[PDB]
């Protein structure tokens, strides 16, 4: 980061590399 | 297919027995004895599949069965084995060489059996449930009429779900090599929901059997429709249009590695077929001389020719042949023949057409058409049936009779006649000269 400061390692790891339903559907 | 009654209607085949014997008369074909062997023997070579790159010249009169054979070995061969039939005119064209057309020809007479594995799922959905956030997972239920199974979808399976926009009640089937799906179209129950329909809609009932299905389909594709396919990235419309152009050699020779490859794996059958051209004396000398090479390939099919000019002169050259033709061609063609008919047959001939036609001859119409005919020309009498015929029906009477018959052939002329009375009043006809007396007084 600008200010000299390191990032999240876990997003470190992601970006060097790249509950609920939410849809339910039945017939009557 | 879409007909009407026409010249050679009534030939369903070769009259042959099991021996290749002709009949007196079978399957529509009277007579031509040495002619219907020749012509059978050349059946059985096509339907062998051994013997590539034949040629078959049919030399005779005219009206002596030349056509009618050609159709004959046709009917014989039947679907499944292709036979292309062209005029001699036909490969003269604007867009394409000769040899392009002569190619192109060629390559329709030569088909291939591609056979395609396709492994596939189909049935109605019945419920689909997907939990999303991280990746999306799903369940998904498809039921056929004796079936029932719940899915597990991937996070691409989904995608493709959404994409589609699948609800209950729709008929999909999915490739599982590619995962793409395709909707059939919809169940019956959905029917009632609204009172006009949009263009894709479709309504189609569940799919019978395992949920899982393995199938293997034949498709008969000629060498030129391959090749228009492989040529353009959009050739099978110029399959349609004919707006194919000259297509590379080395286009055509891909297309024949790949069909060696194919049938190699046993994945393709070869079918050869028949050409036929009609009045082969209409090409020229660089036809023939392409078509002397052509018949030397192992993909080259049988090809028949059918030509009635004796000692002529050969388009493109200012030397007269034997047939017409060049030579070198006559040299690898073998020749079959035809027999002016006698009266016998003439009469059987014409009772055939008439049967053909619906129309109910009598005996001495019979006997007075067999007498033009021997007199005259055969199909002249042919043509006269169908004119008595109507004759005969303005007359109020259901059958034709010799009066018919008199009064078809007052009106109608031929061209005996045609010609006598062209030459007795030259003088009002136009001639090469181009002077005419159109008065009179
Ligand atoms: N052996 C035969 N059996 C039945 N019909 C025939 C026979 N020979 C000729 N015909 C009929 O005579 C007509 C003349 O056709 P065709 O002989 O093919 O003309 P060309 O030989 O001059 O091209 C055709 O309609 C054909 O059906
Ligand atoms: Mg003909």
């Amino acid at each position: 980061d600008f200010p000299n400061a390191p990032p999240n390692l876990k997003d470190f790891n992601t970006n060097l590399f790249g509950m609920k339903t939410v849809f339910h559907s039945i017939l009557p | 297919s879409l007909s009407l009654i026409a010249a050679h209607s009534h030939i369903t085949g070769l009259g042959l027995d099991e021996n290749l014997q002709p009949r007196p008369t079978s399957e529509g074909m009277v007579g031509q004895l040495q002619a219907r062997r020749a012509a059978g023997v050349i059946l059985k070579m096509v339907q062998n599949g051994t013997i590539a790159g034949r040629a078959v010249l049919v030399a005779g009169p005219p009206s002596t069965g030349k056509t009618a054979l050609a159709m004959g070995v046709s009917q014989s061969l039947g679907k499944d084995v292709p036979f292309t039939a062209i005029a001699g005119s036909e490969i003269f064209s604007l867009e394409l060489s000769k040899t392009e057309a002569l190619t192109q020809a060629f390559r329709k007479s030569i088909g291939i059996k591609i056979k395609e594995e396709t492994e596939l799922i189909e049935g109605e959905v019945v419920e689909i449930q997907i939990d999303r956030s991280g990746h999306k997972q799903g369940k998904l239920t498809i039921k056929t009429t004796d079936m029932e199974t719940i899915y597990e979808l991937g996070n691409k399976m989904i995608d493709g779900l959404t994409k589609e926009k699948v609800l209950a009640g729709d008929v999909i089937s999915i490739d599982k090599a590619s995962g793409k799906i395709t909707k059939l179209g919809r169940s019956f129950a959905r029917s009632r929901d609204y009172d006009a329909m949009g263009a894709d809609t479709r309504f189609v009932q569940c799919p019978e059997g395992e949920l899982q299905k393995r199938k293997t389909v034949v498709h008969t594709v000629s060498l030129h429709e391959i090749d228009v396919i492989n040529s353009r990235t959009q050739g099978f419309l110029a399959l349609f249009t004919g707006d194919t152009g000259e297509i590379r050699s080395e286009v055509r020779d891909q297309i024949n590695t790949k069909v060696a490859e194919w049938k190699e794996e046993g994945k393709a059958e070869i079918v050869p077929g028949v050409l036929f051209i009609d009045e082969v004396h209409m090409l020229d000398i660089e036809c023939f001389s392409f078509i002397n090479r052509a018949l030397e390939d192992e993909f080259a099919p049988i090809v028949m020719m059918a030509t009635n000019r004796g000692v002529s002169k050969t388009r493109g050259t200012n030397y007269k042949s034997p047939h017409g033709l060049p030579l070198d061609l006559l040299d690898r063609s073998i020749i079959i023949t035809t027999k002016s008919y006698n009266e016998q047959e003439i009469k059987t001939i014409l009772s055939i057409r008439a049967q053909e036609e619906e129309v109910e001859l009598s005996s001495d119409a019979l006997d007075l058409l067999t007498k033009t005919g021997v007199e005259t020309s055969l199909r002249y009498s042919s043509n006269l049936i169908s004119v008595a015929q109507q004759i005969a029906m303005k007359r109020k009477n259901n059958t034709v009779e010799v009066e018919d018959v008199k009064r078809a052939y007052l009106l109608f002329l031929d061209s005996a006649r045609s010609v006598k009375y062209v030459q007795e009043n030259e003088s009002q006809y136009i001639d090469d000269q181009g002077n005419v007396q159109i008065s009179i007084a």
